[PDB]
RNA sequence: CCCGCAGAAGAAGCACCGGCUAACUCCGUGCCAGCAGCCGCGGUAAUACGGAGGGUGCAAGCGUUAAUCGGAAUUACUGGGCGUAAAGCGCACGCAGGCGGUUUGUUAAGUCAGAUGUGAAAUCCCCGGGCUCAACCUGGGAACUGCAUCUGAUACUGGCAAG
């Protein structure tokens, strides 16, 4: 069965990027929108939208630069079988700072830099490079 | 407020106080709103030709910007200060808040 | 300029009706030491020639690597046909820390300080291709800001 | 009882005594309660060779601790010279 | 604890003559340069990779007569100290008392200047030191012992010191028979034919 | 005693140089001959305006000691 | 592979077995030569290798090799054995220390003398 | 510790040199004797055995052996694999067990932040100082990666309650 919707999002982006898909459809959720919302500020995705009320659908517009996938790599860090939590001093650097780490802190989901500036730890959701 | 480009040189045997010297010049320059807006340094360098027997000496660059009067005092200091072997108070039209090849090489 | 390094030579052989026909191969990398490196491979009956075949092979098929003051820009992972390589940028003064095959490419490429490790098969020819492939995928802040449609200062954060 | 004495550390023919607060029953270099100073008998006669935190030492004396003979001389060769 | 065999054998091996022998009579005349010793020396030896690294390390050691054990301890200290390790190791080797005396001009050769230190003929800051490996610290003043100056060999070594481009970081005194180790030396001053990054890798293997 | 030619590329104009600097040792070392005498435009091809800037720069650098006057320094 | 599976059964540190079990992690052991004989080497080689059967102090009975030219070894000889197997002699894992106890040094040894217990020749 | 006395006088071995691995020939020997960490040598022109010269490494030590980690990503948490090379149970059900879609509120269990106590000294590390240097000794830091308690924060996970 489907047990980690977040990893499904990573596969949906990764498979669509490798298949040169213009857009991807998926069931929506607050966390999925929040992660898609975070992606917007760094330019990894073009736009996101939410349609439907009883069964919300999250729609992501993929982005390409020279006909090549914008999302070079993305991999799940915290998983249902193995949760990963990092303290503020030990927060990892993803793609030597060029990429971002989606971090779920007590003040909501933010990037590694936002957590680093605010001096906060949390759950490392994913690595983006 | 004319932009000057000091380039003095300090005896290789007195690089210990070179820092302190920077402070002295900077402090008096800043007294008349002497915007420094640049303070590089090339430490010691192998002089091309043996000036004053000294086959090697320090090297400092200060693209400062201060009134004409204050800077003139600096030249008097550099003249009667044995530590500074040679100077070159050039005068640039504008400012250079960047970097030179002498540091970008490393 | 153009610097030349011999990485490894070998005596391959194909049996023929009469007997064993021995041949020699040669692996080389050329580069200007300032962000450009190219590998070469050549087979010939005489070792002298094999080198020329490798030199011509290295002259063609060249790639650009975005160096950063004679050091890598970020840790990179390369994999080619069973050889896995890991290279990490290092501070100034550490020199080249790599195996014999991995070391040779870095001088012509212009890398001065790097920590490298070869996992899996250490076959010299596969190892060399693994390093170059990682270097080709290595991007600099200038193209990353353009590719992400952002500015350098914002993404860097300084 | 708790006593303030010197534990002999250092090397051969160059002793360096550590001034420690310890129970008298414990070994000379063994268990101790608190560090309160050191004493260098081979000091260069030009720089610091012995310093003690008299505040903590006075506190321990007020708690009931006894003073060794040699240390008493140290707690005197200082409070007199200054 | 010291090499006692012939010296020109080592000199001609590893190839470039590097600060050996009195230094007056032309080094080439005394032997046959560009020819390693041994009956088979007259041939082209295809050196390897290990080969190159080994030669460099051996060369450096002989220039300063430092035995492996000692040299390895310098490398450990150089890596421990902040900064670039290779230059730090070279600085430590140059800071030895016996080497400093040679560059100061009181010895014709590093070996002879080292013997002067060993035989209690050198004064450092008013204290007698006869240990060749003593590390000279910046601003120190090294002065030949009164009795020593009466040695005519020292006098002749001063004369010859003129030919060697006087090291900058060393303020030599002629008749004053003294020296001031101004400061630590820098890579630039030292012979540019030394590739310190090779030394660092070799011992880090 | 008289040649006068060109190389067909005033490198300074090419790179859009707007002010030749006397600290660009690398660049300068390309227009100073082995003896240490500024090379005429008639050879390298440098445009007239930039050569004037380049020539004062060489002088300042020689002064500053970043370059050598002639070659026989005793 | 799975962390849950690994939690249920942790990784088992394998114990590395020695190549010289009869030494019981001791550098050398003294023994008595039960039998002196000769044996033949493996396949790519041909010779008359000199080996000895020896009873050690701890009761282990093993066969040891003699690495020196000529030997004054016989019944009830007390020798000192060290580690080191013979590539071409299966079952031989030890070497007799020449020049120790009742084993004399090798005659005429001039190179690697310390490996055969031979005193420096007088000049 | 210092000072004088005399005269180079009283003070250098050990291992290796076929590849790995720095450094080679000559003689003897002739699958013999032998060496051998791995690869392997020797059957009459042995850079591999034995001797000689020569040369390489290390040095008052050099070698061998035993032992621990490394290299060994070769038990892989970081950091591996299971079509054919080792490795999918013959298949299904299914308990404990692990894991769990979308939703609000609810706590604070995890988690995260804050603070405080605790983390003996030595060791280790950094900056110094003392032995002529060095080891050695020592001053101040750092560190002790930890745990307890409290006050928060509450996204997420778990919690129950309703969707
Ligand atoms: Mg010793
Ligand atoms: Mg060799
Ligand atoms: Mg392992
Ligand atoms: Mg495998
Ligand atoms: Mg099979
Ligand atoms: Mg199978
Ligand atoms: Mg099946
Ligand atoms: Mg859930
Ligand atoms: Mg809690
Ligand atoms: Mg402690
Ligand atoms: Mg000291
Ligand atoms: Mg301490
Ligand atoms: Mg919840």
């Amino acid at each position: 069965s489907m047990q980690d919707p977040i990893a499904d999002m990573l596969t949906r982006i990764r498979n669509g990027q490798a298949a040169n898909k213009a857009a991807v459809t998926m069931p929506s959720s607050k966390l999925k929108v929040a992660i898609a919302n975070v992606l917007k500020e760094e330019g990894f995705i073009e736009d996101f939208k939410v349609e439907g009320d009883t069964k919300p659908e999250l729609e992501l517009t993929l982005k390409y630069f020279q006909g090549k996938a914008v999302v070079e790599s993305i991999q799940r860090v915290s998983r249902p079988g193995l949760r990963i939590y990092k303290r503020k001093d030990e927060l990892p650097k993803v793609m030597a700072g060029l990429g971002i780490a989606v971090v779920s802190t007590s003040k909501g989901v933010m990037t590694d830099r936002a957590a680093r500036q605010a001096g906060l730890g949390g759950e490392i959701i994913c690595y983006v490079a | 407020m004319r932009h000057y480009e000091i380039v003095f040189m300090v005896h290789p045997d007195q690089s210990e106080q070179v820092p302190g010297m920077i402070e002295r010049y900077t402090a008096a320059i800043t007294g008349a709103e002497g915007k420094i807006h640049r303070l590089e340094d090339w430490g010691r360098r192998q002089l091309a030709y043996p000036i004053n027997k000294l086959h090697k000496a320090h090297y400092v660059l200060m693209n400062v910007e201060a009134p004409q009067e204050v800077i003139d005092e600096l030249e008097t200091t550099f003249r009667f200060n044995d530590a500074v072997i040679r100077s070159m108070v050039m005068r640039t039209k504008h400012a250079v808040t960047e970097a030179s090849p002498m540091v970008k090489a490393k | 300029e153009l610097q030349e390094k011999l990485i490894a030579v070998n005596r391959v052989s194909k049996t023929v009706k009469g007997g064993r026909i021995f041949s020699f191969t040669a692996l080389t990398v050329v580069g200007d030491g300032n962000g450009r490196v190219g590998f070469g491979y050549g087979k010939a009956r005489e070792v002298p020639a094999a080198i020329q075949k490798a030199m011509e092979k290295a002259r063609r098929n060249m790639i650009n690597v975005a160096l950063n003051n004679g050091t890598l820009q970020h840790p990179v992972k390369g994999v080619h046909t069973g050889s896995r390589v890991f290279m990490q940028p290092a501070s100034e003064g550490t020199g080249i820390i790599a195996g014999g095959a991995m070391r040779a490419v870095l001088e012509v490429a212009g890398v001065h300080n790097v920590l490298a490790k070869a996992y899996g098969s250490t076959n010299p020819i596969n190892v060399v291709r693994a390093t170059i492939d990682g270097l080709e995928n290595m991007n600099s802040p200038e193209m990353v800001a353009a590719k992400r449609g952002k500015s350098v200062e914002e993404i860097l954060g300084k | 009882m708790v006593t303030i004495r010197l534990a002999r550390h250092g090397a051969k023919k160059r002793p360096f005594y550590q001034v420690v607060v310890a129970d008298s029953r414990n070994a000379r270099n063994g268990r101790f309660i608190e560090r309160v100073g050191f004493f260098n008998p081979i000091a260069s006669e030009k720089e610091e060779g012995t310093r003690l935190d008299l505040d903590r030492i006075a506190h321990w004396v007020g708690q009931g601790a006894t003073i060794s003979d040699r240390v008493a001389a140290l707690i005197k060769e200082v409070n007199k010279a200054a | 604890a010291r090499y006692l065999g012939p010296k020109l054998k080592l000199s001609r091996r590893e190839g470039t003559d590097l600060f050996l022998k009195s230094g007056v009579r032309a080094i080439d005349t005394k032997c046959k340069i560009e020819q390693a010793p041994g009956q088979h020396g007259a041939r082209k030896p295809r050196l390897s990779d290990y080969g190159v690294q080994l030669r460099e390390k051996q060369k450096v050691r002989r220039i300063y007569g430092v035995l492996e054990r000692q040299f390895r301890n310098y490398y450990k200290e150089a890596a421990r100290l902040k900064g670039n390790t290779g230059e730090n190791l070279l600085a430590l080797l140059e800071g030895r008392l016996d080497n400093v005396v040679y560059r100061m001009g009181f010895g014709a050769t590093r070996a002879e200047a080292r013997q002067l230190v060993s035989h209690k003929a050198i004064m450092v800051n008013g204290r007698v030191v006869n240990i060749a490996s003593y590390q000279v610290s910046p601003n120190d003043v090294v002065s030949i012992r009164e009795k020593a100056k009466k040695q005519s060999r020292v006098k002749a070594a001063l004369e010859l010191a003129e030919q060697r481009e006087k090291p900058t970081w060393l303020e030599v005194d002629a008749g004053k028979m003294e020296g001031t180790f101004k400061r630590k030396p820098e890579r630039s001053d030292l012979s540019a034919d030394i590739n310190e990054h090779l030394i660092v890798e070799l011992y880090s293997k | 005693a008289r040649y006068f030619r060109r190389r067909k590329f005033c490198r300074f104009t090419a790179e859009g140089v707007q002010e030749i600097d006397y600290k660009d040792i690398a660049t300068l070392k390309n227009y100073i001959t082995e003896s240490g005498k500024i090379v005429p435009s008639r050879i390298t091809g440098t445009r007239a305006k930039y050569q004037r800037q380049l020539a004062r720069a060489i002088k300042r650098a020689r002064y500053l000691s970043l370059l050598p006057y002639t070659d026989r320094h005793q | 592979a799975t962390v849950n599976q690994l939690v249920r059964k942790p990784r088992a540190r394998k114990v590395a077995k020695s190549n010289v079990p009869a030494l019981e992690a001791c550098p050398q052991k003294r023994g008595v030569c039960t039998r002196v004989y000769t044996t033949t080497p493996k396949k790519p080689n041909s010779a008359l290798r000199k080996v000895c059967r020896v009873r050690l102090t701890n009761g282990f009975e093993v066969t040891s090799y003699i690495g020196g030219e000529g030997h004054n070894l016989q019944e009830h000889s007390v020798i000192l054995i060290r580690g080191g197997r013979v590539k071409d002699l299966p079952g031989v894992r030890y070497h007799t220390v020449r020049g120790a106890l009742d084993c004399s040094g090798v005659k005429d040894r001039k190179q690697a003398r310390s490996k055969y217990g031979v005193k420096r020749p007088k000049a």
